[PDB]
């Protein structure tokens, strides 16, 4: 630890400090996440334990890079490869301007890649977000924060304290299924995906219900044949308003035919039948894909 | 599905790099396969009381052996190495594991809280985090999808026999975890049904009931002689409802392979 300089902090949370540092004898530049074990009375955190054991079996150029493990009797710090910043900031700078299709195409697809990696690798995200994924000047997006990250060798059961930020939750968690599954993944994604285009958060819920029913009045409401066996999921309520499916012409407009398609397969109500990974990658969408450089305000 | 046929390749190939030596009790001159066997039944005893998951169990087990593989203790540090282990398992696998304290007091304060959190950092830097490794309990679920309609008395049955497996090294340490998993399921199947290892199975893993062989004729053996066995705490937890009580069948005579 004494071979690096701090030179900002670059995020917070629950997980640790994440910190932009500099390597004093190789001029190397690291992000580095403190995580302080004096204060932990339980030993070394379960985001900890999940993230290094997952991570360092993950080697992917769309998956983030675990450079070191510095373990001391006093903190735990995770050394990490550098990049510029998180696909948030880009949005938010993005915003007015909008970001160009072939870029969308592009973080898109390197998404997609990093995680067939980790579903064939048997691990789950369960919390894609925006801020989570990490962009370069070099044209590179990866996947990042593997905090509530599982190995899915056994069926991994659902956890109220572990799951992602309402907006990119999938409606199964929402109505209570017992068991998480690769498709979370996904609908995370087909979220993130809707959120490039158009600019804004597709399903920004306040509340579960809210999350719901916002997803409800663009997808329509989830019935029996639609998707069998909500009626008898945990959470799901049969006076729940009954809303028609919205014309993807109004959610997505900037989208094309095979955009639309992809996303419609992305954001399937029944788990079974959502895109995988590996599937959503032979997408016609990906025909033309290309490479370009972002735009960054630094 | 997509990834399905993917992970059984890729925990194929990970369970040969989390693999401990197996003649390892041999360089250790304190300890044996008693001791061993007496822990990890103590730890079949802790995922009860505290309702752990029995991936947690297996996942326990592997660390042990790796841990001892390249680590010598003596007797009286044994089940410290084993509490850090089940604390470790629970931190990986559990929705939430027990707290520390709780883990100290099943040791009934053999241990303290500093010990057990001391080993549990030895024993992260000796794994060095390595943590996800593939189990038989792993192999045995990605084998129960190739039996429809499903017999969840079957499935009982062979996560029974793929546990008796974690108590005894000798012979279980020079299989790896496919095996004792195929070896569970065949002999799991043949005992209720009567049918043997399916040709759907026989495609996926690229196993034959021949090469099975050597390690059927130990795990079937194991169950003839479960009830005379030192070690009785998984017959008990299998003997419930829950694993509709599969300890109470008797195993057959001969598997007549
Ligand atoms: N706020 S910003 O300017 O858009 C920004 C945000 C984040 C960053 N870098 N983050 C990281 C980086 O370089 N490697 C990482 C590895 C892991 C994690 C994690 O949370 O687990 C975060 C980062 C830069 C600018």
């Amino acid at each position: 630890m004494e071979n690096f300089q701090k030179v900002e902090k670059i995020g917070e949370g629950t997980y640790g400090v994440v910190y932009k540092a500099r390597n004093k004898l190789t001029g190397e530049v690291v992000a580095l996440k403190k995580i302080r074990l004096d204060t932990e009375t339980e030993g070394v955190p379960s985001t900890a334990i999940r993230e290094i054991s997952l991570l360092k079996e993950l080697n992917h150029p769309n998956i983030v890079k675990l450079l070191d493990v510095i373990h001391t009797e006093n903190k735990l710090y995770l050394v990490f490869e550098f990049l510029h910043q998180d696909l948030k900031k880009f949005m938010d700078a993005s915003a007015l301007t909008g970001i160009p299709l072939p870029l969308i195409k592009s973080y898109l697809f390197q998404l997609l890649q990093g995680l067939a990696f980790c579903h064939s690798h048997r691990v789950l995200h369960r919390d894609l977000k925006p801020q989570n994924l990490l962009i370069n000047t070099e044209g590179a997006i990866k996947l990042a924060d593997f905090g509530l990250a599982r190995a899915f060798g056994v069926p991994v059961r659902t956890y109220t304290h572990e799951v992602v930020t309402l907006w990119y939750r999938a409606p199964e968690i929402l109505l209570g299924c017992k068991y998480y599954s690769t498709a979370v993944d996904i609908w995370s994604l087909g979220c993130i995906f809707a959120e490039m285009v158009t600019r804004r958060a597709l399903f920004p819920g306040d509340s579960e219900i809210d999350q719901l029913f916002r997803i409800f009045r663009t997808l329509g409401t989830p019935d029996e044949v639609v998707w069998p066996g909500v009626t008898s999921m945990p959470d799901y309520k049969p006076s729940f308003p009954k809303w028609a499916r919205q014309d993807f012409s109004k959610v997505v407009p900037p989208l094309d035919e095979d955009g639309r398609s992809l996303l419609s397969q992305m954001l399937h109500y029944d788990p079974n039948k959502r895109i995988s990974a590996k599937a959503a990658l032979a997408h016609p969408f990906f025909q033309d894909v290309t490479k370009p450089v972002p735009h960054l305000r630094l | 599905p997509d990834y399905h046929e993917d992970i059984h390749t890729y925990l194929r190939e990970m369970e040969v790099k989390c693999k401990p030596k197996v003649g390892y009790m041999k360089k250790q001159p304190d300890i044996t396969n008693s001791m061993r066997a007496i822990l990890v039944d103590w730890l079949v005893e802790v995922g009860e009381e505290y309702k752990l998951q029995n991936e947690t169990l297996h996942l326990a087990v592997n660390y042990i052996d790796r841990f001892l593989s390249s680590m010598s203790v003596l007797r009286g540090k044994l089940q410290l190495v084993g509490t850090a282990a089940m604390l470790l398992a629970s931190k990986f696998e559990e929705i939430y594991p027990p707290e520390v304290a709780e883990f100290v007091y099943i040791t009934d304060d053999t241990y303290t809280k500093k010990q057990v959190l001391r080993m549990e950092h030895l024993v992260l830097k000796v794994l060095t985090f390595d943590l996800a490794a593939p189990t038989v309990n792993q192999f045995l679920t990605q084998y129960f999808l190739h039996q429809q309609p499903a017999n969840c008395k079957v499935e009982s049955l062979a996560m029974f026999l793929g546990e008796l497996s974690l108590i005894d090294a000798d012979p279980y340490l020079k299989y790896l975890p496919s095996v004792i998993a195929g070896a569970a399921f065949h002999l799991a199947l043949y005992t209720v049904t009567g049918q043997s290892w399916p040709e759907s199975l026989i495609r996926k893993t690229g196993y034959t009931l021949e090469s099975l062989k050597p390690c059927l004729m130990d795990l079937h053996q194991t169950y003839l002689k479960a009830p005379q066995h030192a070690q009785q705490s998984i017959r008990e937890k299998y003997k419930n409802s829950k694993y509709h009580g599969v300890s109470l069948l008797n195993p057959p005579e001969t598997l007549n392979l």
